[PDB]
């Protein structure tokens, strides 16, 4: 079992520049369980994120997930980058505000 | 309605590095409520959810020990498994386990079980009928006869129908306020361009608990199912949970498909278009 | 509460 995982990033709220939101990265369906996640800020390692969410589904792959509090801006960019077995290179995924 | 007490327990070996990782994190329903990570500086068990605020210094000692010697037995897992397999003590592995429990909206038990995996594939199951196991291949059959000798079996079973289901009732006691609401979706559509005038059709449901939901796109009062892109329901670090649903469609044509959300927080079916 | 595992 060597699955490629599927990254996905989001806020938990419609973001609305200036005001409180929650940046989510969920990292999904990758084996083995071994796995780097950061979240960025203007290309900079956000400090203190929180893992949470971590299980696993029928076919064993998994699942964890990667948040921080964080206020958009009509300019500030934000991305996950992840490090996995099943890539050569680290993938990085950008949040796309308009999706 | 039915609720559930689930463990994912993980063990990996990383020859060259050290001890194992061990881990175990707990959920009711779709609810993540403690936890245990072999890899923080001072390895104990944690809270996940406020209720368990409610449980005194014991409760979390003897889950910590109890950890522990979990993580012991998985350490020696991993050195049997390699020979089972004759494999090389050079290589990673994993051992994976879920074990759970589900009860009706009485509190009675509905069905346990516990399912094992060695390196993302199947090694050894309860059945349904909690009195025998079910191997994969020839190594767990050597688990499935020692367990039969030992009468585990009957030992895993005691714990389905009584710890599990009594540990279960207690912490829905416990968490009512937050393990028995009900957070309505709020839905929205986004709309995106395509090359060959077509655009695409995105349908937003957002902030809802539990995880259980359903969005379905619909031309002429038709569902277009297999026509759809769609993500895994998923977490927003706040209990709440998300997932969209898209369609792509003919330019001029996007008044004619309509989102449905159906949620245990929707007393009737939201639906919206472009 | 978690279960009591026990070697395979
Ligand atoms: C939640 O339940 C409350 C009753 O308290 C419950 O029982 C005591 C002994 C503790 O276990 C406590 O943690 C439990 O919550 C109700 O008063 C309250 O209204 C309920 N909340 C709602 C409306 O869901
Ligand atoms: C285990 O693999 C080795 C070679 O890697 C082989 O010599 C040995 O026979 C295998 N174990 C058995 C007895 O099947």
């Amino acid at each position: 079992i060597q699955k490629t995982p599927q990254i996905q990033v989001y806020s938990r709220h419609p973001p609305e520049n200036g005001k409180p939101n929650i940046l989510n990265c969920y990292v999904t369906q990758f084996h083995p369980p071994h796995i780097e996640i950061q979240m960025l800020k203007n290309g900079k390692k956000i400090p203190k994120v929180e893992m949470s969410d971590m299980s696993f589904s029928k076919d064993w792959s998994f699942y964890i997930l990667a948040h921080t509090e964080f206020t958009p801006t009509e300019t500030d960019t934000y991305a996950c980058r992840v490090k996995h077995d099943s890539m050569a290179e680290p993938k990085t995924v950008y949040w796309d505000r308009d999706m | 309605g039915p609720h559930s007490l689930r463990y994912f327990v993980t063990a990996v070996s990383r020859p060259g590095l050290g001890e194992p990782r061990y881990m175990e994190v707990g959920y009711v329903d779709d609810t993540e409520f403690v936890r245990f990570d072999s890899d923080a500086e001072n390895p104990r068990y944690e809270p996940r959810a406020r209720w368990m605020e409610q449980e005194g210094p014991e409760y979390w000692e003897r889950e910590t020990q109890k950890a522990k010697g979990n993580e012991q037995s998985f350490r020696v897992d991993l050195r049997t498994l390699l020979g089972y397999y004759n494999q090389s003590k050079g290589g990673s592995h994993t051992i994976q386990v879920i074990s759970g429990c589900e009860v009706g909206s009485d509190g009675r038990l509905l069905r346990g079980y516990q399912q094992y995996a060695y390196d993302g594939c199947d090694y050894i199951a309860l059945n349904e009928d909690l009195k025998t196991w079910t191997a994969a291949d020839m190594a767990a059959l050597i688990t499935k006869h020692k367990w039969e000798q030992a009468g585990e079996a009957e030992r895993l079973r005691a714990y389905l129908e009584g710890t599990c289901v009594e540990w279960l009732r207690r912490y829905l006691k416990n968490g009512n306020a937050t393990l028995l609401r009900t957070d309505s979706p709020k839905a929205h559509v986004t709309h995106h361009s395509r090359p060959e005038d077509k655009v695409t059709l995105r349908c937003w449901a957002l902030g809802f608990y539990p995880a259980d939901i359903t969005l379905t796109w619909q031309l002429n009062g038709e569902e277009l199912i297999q026509d759809m892109e769609l993500v895994e329901t998923r977490p927003a670090g706040d209990g709440t949970f998300q997932k969209w649903a898209s369609v792509v469609v003919p330019l001029g044509k996007e008044q004619y498909y309509t989102c449905h959300v159906y949620h245990q927080g929707l007393p009737e079916p939201l639906t919206l278009r472009w | 509460s978690a279960p009591d595992f026990r070697p395979l």
